[PDB]
């Protein structure tokens, strides 16, 4: 029994045969005959290479931005590791300048005048300008009278991080808006709530519009550290840039103490519990895929990426009672990547090159994989490739009683242009 | 919700061989367009043609916003419709090219079919193990049913799901593993623990039967813009509502795009293309119409309803002057459905409709009173005096509404034409163009 | 099936191999000398050795420079980047124009790059921390080495991690019992999921199941890599990757456009001459196309005549549809096509031409063949007159209304029946203005 | 086989628990 | 040089002087423009002088006469370690800069402080490296073993050098620079034992070395500017400095200058098509040559009597009087015929391979019929067509062919004025079909 | 405009104890069956046997004897409203000011 199924290409295929069809000056060689005819067939085979499948002649390796590093690399009981990233931009800066202008020196007037700048001079001082902080206490109901001078001479991560829970002085002038006792007065609410469900509208679209199982659709192509500065002969410029990109407090804002560390000190160490450094401050991403840039290659795009990949599982998803070969000239002896496809995900009972014996016992082993008075065999799927029908006829001649053909093709790739020819000639 | 000025159209009255019925969906008249409009809608119900340009042109007082309403009520739901007008685009935070670039990926929806898993039991017993500081937490979770009783593991979304909205051991939830949503049902088992906290104790439910594991497959609709703007930066989905997206890179849309596509020919996505109306179209600028005589050339455009209502005027941001304010090269791309002004019987027939739709009993001669002041003035005025008269006649305790009525409220509330002879008369009463009054009698 | 966007009918500019154009090839019907001109651009493209080179497309509308420019960009590859633009983008509200301008330039510019990256990926058996000694002091972390158990299939490796990599795995949330992947060049690391050597039927959260990554931990992979200048240029500036606190700070914020200063520039261009003597690198030259030049102002054009005199600046093409016109942001300069005649002597102006009635039949043939919707003859007669006489636009989008017709009609065959209705239902530009003209409700 | 479930790792932590009967909660 | 591809000034590797200022007829890839090359010559030795401060010079004259070859071969004949900024008109209107304030940074780019710093270096071939990582606690030993040609010696290392070899993993054979103060190895390669490469570094372990620094004001105003990192040097987002800290840092070069450990190195901002900055700019312009600090600009124009944007008079050169009178103008002429043919000579013999004879004399004519720069933009086309009719040389019918493809402005402008209702005029009038 | 129903337990805490649990789970510090809590209001005074979870919010909130709080019941989250009037016993220095003992019984149906 003869059928013909014909396949549409795929995205990836299409735009590789777009980027080695251009090529100089092709003058599509392979439909041009150069196949039938007998450098062309360079281009021939990397036509064919292409027309087939992508991963049969180079991998999918995983997608990643690109590293713009220049970390410590090797020329290939525990082996460990310090990140050590740099960006290969290296901004040299002479110590004359660090030395005359930043650190404080014997002839250098930067921490006086910063001090005469920033205490004796700063309004919010105690010490000279008490009425004014009064003021302030009286406006914001602030507890500490030196909170001004706090919040004047603080980093503004820092004082982010440092966020204080005291409630203010009941006599301010510090009245709370109905947007604020709104968002409190939800703050830990259930559901079935009116004044509840008002207020999140963004969990209900979450939840909705199923938010949860979302893809990650972009990565960026270029990710780099921040451009090192690289000053000769001076420690306290690797302290000071090692401290800045490094900050304790920062990082571990950060981050998350271990849950046998957060016992060692509460329970070991005896540290109180509010004394801890804040951790848990970094931002949830939406989803476990938008996590990290670092895309892995999926098993499933490897099925869906090809034309005749796809029709092929779909064929032995219908085809079960029959076992069934395949001709592996299509792409010139390529077992290899056939077998992993179909132990990694589409597993079944197999045998590839006694070995004749093996599947007529029984059906449940598919002959599958050899290259080409065995037709023994229920089936053979004989597909494509086949310009002459002479090889054709004798890969179904070696092949129960019963023969059944099953043919795939590729519409705008060579299995056309020599697939009408041929077509024919039978 | 409440009753607008196009409360009354629900589709566009049409038959299913493309003509339009004289009375149906809440519409009447404008037969011609009506059959135009029902083939552009058959085009976007096709979706395989983009970015085909249409453009409506008429007077004032035609019906060409209740044209693109009803063919956005006859568009049917999930498949998306933008409704943007012309002053909306220029922004202080975008570009003109950007916002409508915005306009068009808002415009153009995916079909998303995911994969679900539906879990519906009795809850046994919760072994939530948090840290000290709370920040790091892992439990486990119990549930059965009437048949059998299964131990499943928990993450961080799971129970700060199960915190909020507190679930004790008694209750009957449900789970859905592809949205983390928690809904539940109510308590079954009727414990006879009774702290003196809880007060709101949910309805009594029969705890459920049959396999907890129920496979489901569903299918949500998430416009191109959504998808951009997810993954344009870190906190993505915050951008959607408070709008604090902006001058996006091409990057993300080119890579949007080729991972739409992908998720297309894998069966993934299903796209279903869209309409983007911009009301008032005239009021654009000339580098927003480059950008859009460009812009349709595009496999991820939309069909583009275009309205005016202006004759030979001036195109904006230019000194010369072009048909219906629109320059050449963008009026050659467009198709344009023309609107003629009506008569008496189909304005009757609008303001028998619009009464109807505005639960207004009116008599006969009002109504032909009303007629008459419609074509004498305009539709808009004899569709506003309705609510007015009606308002009249409840002052006067009497439910139908009489010619009184509507005499009364044409004497209290003035026209377009009326207002204009009255400034004409006594001009100096009000401020001049050249800044100049009288303010006293004398 | 396919959606059509008025361009899939052109596949290449269906030159011969001399260089002479075919007359019917890849969807194109006439246009023989511009095709020829293209074609020779094509190859000074695939040349890859100049700088700066512009041309002009000049013509009227429904002429084909458009599709003149993405038949180049069909010749030239996918390989090769080509940035299409309108010249109504390069006015932004958050950068200067000409800034918007250079990164389309360095946009256009290609790169090709190999690059090996240490990688270090298993199942995670063992994940112990240790603890510090003086945690509460706070000016080190609380920690001070973690020791991590990596298996894979044919290795088993210890790992005894700075604390700073430990934040990026504590980030992913890594439990004991999932596979791992540490990017060893970035320290970035990714968690694949659950392993599936323990029982994968027992979770609530839809993870993924992997099996055991093959090959031995500390695996050395090279990959192939397509990127652009841009894109390095964006990525020093807005420096998002490492992971110190400025770069885990800059993802978290809101990016702005900020002008890229040239040093940076000439940075990255020492950087890929590095990678280019090195051996790695190979330069893509590529194509950038600003369609509608004539909306572009002065300023552009003057920063533009500098801005193609670089050692590195792609080549551009140029699209307009005006003629004897005033230029933008300028009030007394009359020139051609919108351009000024500084900038039109750096430029090689390429002219095409209107068409005859039989082109507009061909062209219409295609398309409608494009479109899936097969025509009767006199129908397609009467189309090329409607063609000749109104615009070649408005029969091509007549096409589709009566392909609706002739569906609602219960048949597959367009008549002429059908291209008197779409005439009667839609208006091409001429009899709207004369509907214009006669009516006096400013309608 | 049916493959082992996955190790539970819950050392250094407080613990709640919530039964049928009665509600727990252990702390440090 | 970076990464450079053929542009259209590639052929100037400087003025064609010789050492009496007197320009040779065709040298250094420019030919003619004797007086002016002369007076850009004067003007190469005022800033090689550099005791000359804040002097402007335009040039000025008809379109295509080499007023940017000229800026250009100032600016190759310059060399490097003096600064060179070449911007455009329109940079300087900024988003977020006032225009003032751009200006002020394109002159303090152009100014640069020279410091010679003298540091320490190990540099070598690593034989073998031990560590003896019997960590009882938290130290560790090691020794390294560390080679050139003339040395061979072994260190004792302690646990920051034992720290800093962890990360970076050398291992025996590769070569690495060291620095003693900070503790930065940089792995410069392996060496040449294959049984990245790099030679086996020469002798003397431990040798000193001066790295001549140049930086410009800019860079140190925005260090000084306290808000501001280093990285607004590169993001562009060093957003109006103020002026105290530029005070102070003039203070600081003053005092560095007069202490002598610093060299302060003039330099050139070339302004291309200056015509197009405001009024505003121009009195800016008109009163920051005053500083002792300011380089010596030049300003290139190619406009009659044209009107000052910002205004609505018309002036000379478009430049108002002032400015005018406060710069010395070099003049430019145009070509005639010889100079074109040595000018498409020069262009086509770097650019490609060599042309007919006949085809040299074609383009020459084209040259002077046409456009100098139509012609050097026909002789690549004219190439590649070339190429494509499979032949090396460029012959007469290839320059015939690229003729009849690419038009020049003459031809556009008439072809515009005889099809005129096909195109889209001022009014927006277009006939689109061509029935009748 | 939204109408609903407050039910609230509102007064001033006497005595709190975070009380025990026979079998304590192994290797932990406490093991809370139950928080009992006894309020006091104006005319009104109650003890309620509060879920565990209740426990770790009045250590957070440094709820304390001598205190005027203030429940919600569905939530069970407590907010202090600060110390009671009459218990200004540090009577030399003081930062926290005292609200006076609150009206109404002791559990409030508002609406
Ligand atoms: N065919 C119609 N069916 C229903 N209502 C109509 C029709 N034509 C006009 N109207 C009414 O006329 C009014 C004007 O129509 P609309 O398009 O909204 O404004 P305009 O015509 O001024 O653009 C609308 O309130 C609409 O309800
Ligand atoms: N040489 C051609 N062959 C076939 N179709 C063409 C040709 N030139 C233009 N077209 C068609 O005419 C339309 C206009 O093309 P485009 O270049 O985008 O606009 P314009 O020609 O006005 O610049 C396109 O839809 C295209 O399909
Ligand atoms: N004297 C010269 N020697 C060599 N090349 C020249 C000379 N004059 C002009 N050119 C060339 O002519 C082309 C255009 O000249 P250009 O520098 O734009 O003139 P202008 O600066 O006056 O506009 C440039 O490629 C330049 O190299």
């Amino acid at each position: 029994i003869e059928i013909d199924v014909l396949c549409d290409l795929t995205q990836r295929q299409a735009k590789l045969y777009q980027v080695l069809k251009s090529q100089i000056s092709t003058n599509y060689d392979a439909i041009e005959n150069a196949a039938t005819n007998d450098n062309l067939i360079n281009a021939v085979m990397q036509f064919r290479k292409v027309c087939n499948h992508p991963d049969l002649f180079e991998r999918a390796d995983v997608d990643s931005p690109f590293s713009f590093t220049t970390f410590g690399k090797t020329t290939s009981k525990f082996t460990d590791l310090i990140y050590s990233s740099r960006n290969p931009i290296k901004y040299s800066l002479p110590r004359l300048i660090y030395e005359d202008l930043i650190l404080p020196n014997y002839n250098n007037d930067v921490d006086i005048a910063n001090k005469l700048k920033n205490v004796k001079f700063n309004i919010f001082n105690p010490s000279t300008n008490y009425e004014l902080c009064l003021f302030l206490s009286k406006l914001t109901g602030e507890p500490s009278l030196n909170e001004f001078f706090r919040v004047s001479t603080t980093p503004l991560l820092k004082r982010v991080i440092e966020r204080t829970n005291g409630p203010k002085n009941t006599d301010s002038l510090s009245f709370k808006t109905i947007t604020q006792e709104l968002l409190e007065v939800t703050r830990n609410a259930p559901s079935e709530g009116v004044m509840a469900s008002l207020l999140n509208v963004e969990k209900h679209a979450y939840e909705r519009e199923y938010l949860n199982c979302i893809q990650r659709g972009y990565h960026p192509n270029v990710s780099a550290p921040p451009v090192t500065i690289e000053v000769l002969g001076s420690s306290h410029v690797t302290n000071s840039i090692n401290n800045e990109l490094f900050d304790p407090l920062i990082s571990q804002a950060l981050s998350d103490i271990p849950a046998i560390t957060q016992y060692n000190m509460h329970v070991k160490k005896g540290i109180p519990v509010e004394d801890f450094p804040k951790t848990g401050l970094f931002p949830e991403p939406l989803n476990k895929n938008f996590s990290s840039n670092i895309s892995m290659p999926s098993m499933d795009r490897f099925i869906t990426e090809s034309a005749k990949l796809r029709k092929l599982d779909e064929l032995l998803v219908k085809l079960k009672s029959e076992g069934h070969r395949v001709l592996i000239y299509f792409q010139m002896t390529k077992m290899m990547d056939l077998m992993e496809e179909y132990l990694t995900y589409r597993q079944y009972n197999h045998i590839r090159l006694d070995l004749v014996h093996d599947w007529q016992t029984n059906p449940e082993i598919f002959v599958f994989l050899l290259s080409t008075n065995l037709t023994a065999a229920d089936t053979v799927i004989f597909y494509d490739s086949d310009w002459n029908p002479t090889i054709d006829s004798q890969a179904m001649d070696r092949a129960t009683r019963q023969v059944t053909v099953y043919r795939l093709l590729v519409r705008g790739t060579i299995e056309e242009r020599m697939r009408d020819r041929a077509k024919q000639k039978e | 919700s409440l009753i607008a000025a196009h409360s009354h159209i629900t589709g566009l009255g049409l038959d299913e061989n493309l003509q339009p019925r004289p009375t149906s969906e809440g519409m009447v008249g404008q037969l011609q367009a009506r059959r135009a409009a029902g083939v552009i809608l058959k085009m976007v119900q096709n979706g395989t043609i983009a970015g085909r340009a249409v453009l409506v042109a008429g007077p004032p007082s035609t019906g060409k916003t209740a044209l693109a309403m009803g063919v956005s009520q006859s568009l049917g739901k999930d498949v998306p419709f933008t409704a943007i007008a012309g002053s909306e685009i220029f922004s202080l935070e975008l570009s003109k090219t950007e916002a409508l670039t915005q306009a068009f990926r808002k415009s153009i929806g995916i079909k998303i079919k995911e994969e679900t898993e539906l879990i519906e039991g009795e809850v046994v017993e919760i072994q939530i193990d948090r840290s000290i500081t709370g920040g790091h937490k892992q439990g486990k979770l119990t549930i059965k049913t009437t048949d059998m009783e299964t131990i499943y593991e928990l993450g961080n979304k799971m129970i700060d799901g199960l915190t909020k909205e507190k679930v004790l051991a008694g209750d009957v939830i449900s789970i859905d593993k592809a949205s983390g949503k928690i809904t539940k049902l109510g308590r079954s088992f009727a414990r006879s623990r009774d702290y003196d906290a809880m007060g709101a104790d949910t309805r009594f439910v029969q705890c459920p039967e049959g396999e907890l594991q129920k496979r489901k497959t569903v299918v949500h609709t998430v416009s191109l813009h959504e998808i951009d703007v997810i993954n344009s930066r870190t906190q993505g989905f915050l951008a959607l509502f408070t709008g604090d997206t902006g001058e996006i890179r091409s990057e993300v849309r080119d890579q949007i795009n080729t991972k739409v596509a992908e998720w297309k020919e894998e069966g993934k996505a299903e796209i279903v293309p869209g309409v983007l109306f911009i009301d008032e179209v005239h009021m654009l600028d000339i580098e927003c119409f480059s950008f859009i005589n460009r812009a349709l050339e595009d496999e991820f455009a939309p069909i583009v309803m275009m309205a005016t209502n202006r004759g030979v005027s001036k195109t904006r941001g230019t000194n010369y002057k072009s048909p219906h304010g629109l320059p050449l090269d963008l009026l050659d791309r467009s198709i344009i459905i023309t609107t003629k002004s009506y008569n008496e019987q189909e304005i009757k027939t609008i303001l028998s409709i619009r009464a109807q739709e505005e639960e207004v009993e009116l008599s006969s001669d009002a109504l032909d009173l009303l007629t008459k002041t419609g074509v004498e003035t305009s539709l808009r005025y004899s569709s506003n005096l309705i609510s007015v008269a009606q308002q009249i006649a409840m002052k006067r305790k009497n439910n139908t509404v009489e010619v009184e009525d509507v005499k009364r409220a044409y004497l209290l509330f003035l026209d377009s034409a009326r207002s204009v002879k009255y400034v004409q008369e006594n001009e100096s009463q009000y401020i001049d163009d050249q800044g100049n009054v009288q303010i006293s009698i004398a | 099936v396919t959606r059509t966007a008025a361009h899939t009918h052109i596949k290449g500019l269906g030159l011969d191999e001399s260089g002479v154009a075919k007359r019917v090839e890849g969807g194109f019907v006439g246009q023989i000398e511009a095709r020829e001109a293209c074609g020779v651009i094509v190859d000074l493209i695939k040349a890859k050795k100049m700088s700066g080179r512009a041309i002009l497309l000049a013509g009227g509308p429904s002429t084909g420079k458009t599709a003149l420019a993405l038949a180049i960009s069909q010749e030239l590859g996918p390989k090769v980047p080509f940035c299409p633009l309108v010249g109504s983008e390069l006015y932004s509200v958050e950068v200067k124009k000409t800034e918007t301008l250079m990164e389309n330039f360095r946009r256009a510019i290609g790169l090709r790059i190999k690059e090996t990256k240490e990688v270090y990926e298993g199942e995670v058996t063992e994940l112990t921390p240790e603890d510090a000694e003086n945690p509460l002091g706070g000016y080190g972390k609380t920690i001070s080495h973690v020791i991590v158990g990596l298996k894979s299939a044919k290795g088993t490796k210890t790992l005894r991690l700075d604390p700073t990599i430990y934040e990026s795995i504590q980030r992913e949330k890594v439990s004991i019992g999932d596979v791992i992947y540490i990017e060893a060049n970035t320290g970035a690391v990714k968690r694949v999921g659950r392993s599936d050597a323990y029982a994968t039927e027992f979770d609530l959260e839809t993870e993924e199941y992997v099996p055991l990554p093959k090959g031995e931990v500390h695996k050395k992979k090279e990959i192939v890599q397509d990127v652009t200048l841009h894109d390095l240029d964006v990525a020093n500036a807005r420096p998002q990757g490492g992971q110190d606190v400025i770069s885990m700070m800059g993802q978290l914020l809101k990016p702005k456009k900020t002008e890229i200063t040239e040093k940076l520039r000439q940075e990255v261009n020492k950087v890929v001459a590095k990678y280019i003597d090195q051996g790695v690198a190979e330069l893509i030259p590529g194509v950038l196309f600003i369609d509608e030049v004539n909306m572009l102002d002065i300023e552009i054009f003057t920063y533009l005549n500098k801005a193609l005199e670089s050692n590195i600046a792609p080549v551009v093409v140029l699209a307009s549809n005006r003629g004897m016109t005033t230029v933008r942001g300028t009030e007394d300069v009359i020139s051609p096509h919108g351009v000024p005649p500084d900038l039109i002597d750096r430029l090689l102006i390429v002219r095409t031409l209107p068409y005859d009635k039989d082109e507009i039949r061909t062209i219409i043939e295609r398309r409608a063949t494009v479109e899936r919707l097969q025509v009767e003859s006199s129908a397609l007669d009467l189309l090329a007159t409607m063609g000749t006489e109104t615009s070649l636009r408005y029969a091509l989008q007549l096409l589709a209304p009566c392909g609706i017709l002739a569906q609602t009609s219960n048949r597959k065959e367009i008549v002429v029946n059908d291209v008197n209705e779409a005439k009667l239902l839609f208006l091409d530009a001429k009899r709207s203005t004369k509907i214009l003209e006669t009516s006096a409700n400013y309608l | 086989f049916v493959k082992p479930r996955r190790p539970y790792n819950s050392e250094g932590m407080t613990r709640i628990l919530r039964r049928y009967e009665e509600d727990l909660f252990c702390t440090f």
